[PDB]
């Protein structure tokens, strides 16, 4: 890798600089290099990794949806719309494969604490979900089941090892509920998960400090936003 | 497409 | 070039798709490929080329300013801030050199109409100006004079061949005035140019259709915005 | 930095 010659600490410092400069492709490349040093990541470092790739793949997803919509409408202008949608789609799949590769080599297998293991398994579910969004082949069902399996393992650990207000647990439930709603075609499961997650967090808020309260209620509001659109 | 809320940066 | 095998018309179609998808790096690469087919560009195609690279270099300029400011403040955290500011700066210079290369090989020498020749010479001034923004070496004075020379040739042609409301002439004067203000350290020249340009356009508005009126007054408002900050 | 108005996309 092109980051092989840079110090781990320098890569993390530059990832933070890149974030400030809104240079998310750089940020992702720096964090990939930091992961490939082979040491486990701290909480802050995990979040730098996730923020970086979330921004990169987010730009690709938005572009893919624009092109897919133009393509659907067009279905004569020639092969160009399909070709360019395919180009963006292939780049998106490449980013997802890169993230999944980092998780599989070897972030997940070395993650023993709930906070790290749930975080990485949630990411694995997320990037299989982004692959599922563009999947149309004979692999779509297996991609969907890979997302489900990762989310489910993360859910099982989070329910056993974290309080219901834990922001990682909450964000996992949020994303798994969206997976149910529009990837798995299970809107009822999505609504049930979102409701139970919200209600169990509400009952646990009394245990929290003012700062933790703020962190938890922020994600609870996202659950409520979805419930409002779904019901 | 109507996009629902998910965790982290709303980057798309 | 990697676009050598794609049809000119397909490159332009994909540039427009990329713009809709806010994929400006792709848009620029497609338009570079279209330029390298060797045919002159239409008005629409020139604007696609400019919009594409303006968006790309704009992201770089914004990032460079963030990093430069952090670097100035830091002037111990090691070489990383300088290194990363240099990395972004080098990428920015590469984009400017690429655009200037297209103009010099061979857009300008084949541009005979005022609307095309002024457009390209304005672009040449613009991208030398973006180089000047980051220049600190013994080449800074020559970079500044290259911008000035391109702007001046564009100005001379525009005053002889275009009406004072022509949006290309107006945007050239706008950019040349900003060049004067903060690159050439000539705020008085900047203000004088902005004022005379605004007043001469105002006196010519009565000749215009409603649509042309809208195009001209839009850029006149930009002149007035700057004058308000400068006086 | 205070950036003045120039032509085209305000992309920075
Ligand atoms: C322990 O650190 C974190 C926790 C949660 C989010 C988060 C985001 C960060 C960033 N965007 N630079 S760091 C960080
Ligand atoms: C003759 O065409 C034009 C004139 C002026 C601006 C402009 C911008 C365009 C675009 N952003 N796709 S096309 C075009
Ligand atoms: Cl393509
Ligand atoms: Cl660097
Ligand atoms: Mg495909
Ligand atoms: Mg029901
Ligand atoms: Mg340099
Ligand atoms: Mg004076």
């Amino acid at each position: 890798g092109a980051m092989g010659s840079m110090e781990r600490a320098s890569l993390i410092q530059k990832a933070k600089l890149a974030e400030q400069a809104e240079r998310y492709e750089d940020m992702a490349a720096f964090m990939k290099g930091a992961v490939e040093k082979g040491e486990e990541l701290s909480c802050e470092e995990r979040n730098l990794l996730s923020v970086a790739y979330k921004n990169v793949v987010g730009g690709q997803r938005a572009a893919w949806r624009v092109l897919s919509s133009i393509e659907q409408k067009s279905n004569e202008k020639g092969p160009e719309v399909r070709e360019y949608r395919e180009k963006v789609e292939t780049e998106l799949q490449g980013v997802c494969d890169t993230v999944l590769g980092l998780l599989d080599s070897h972030l997940i297998k070395e993650a023993g604490d709930a906070e790290s293991r749930v975080f990485y398994l949630k990411m694995k579910g997320d990037y299989y979900r982004y692959l599922a969004e563009v999947a149309t082949g004979d692999d779509k069902k297996r991609i969907i089941d890979s997302a489900r399996s990762a989310y489910q393992e993360a859910m099982d650990i989070s329910k056993k090892e974290m309080p219901p207000t834990n922001p990682i647990r909450l964000g996992l439930a949020l994303n798994f509920s969206v997976f149910h709603y529009e990837i798995a075609n299970s809107p009822e499961e999505a609504i049930s998960l979102a409701k139970t997650t919200f209600d169990e967090a509400m009952a646990d808020l009394h245990t929290l400090s003012e700062d933790s309260y703020k962190d938890s209620t922020l994600i609870m509001q996202l659950l409520r936003d979805n419930l409002t659109l779904w019901t | 497409k109507l996009m629902f809320k998910t965790e982290g940066p709303d980057s798309d």
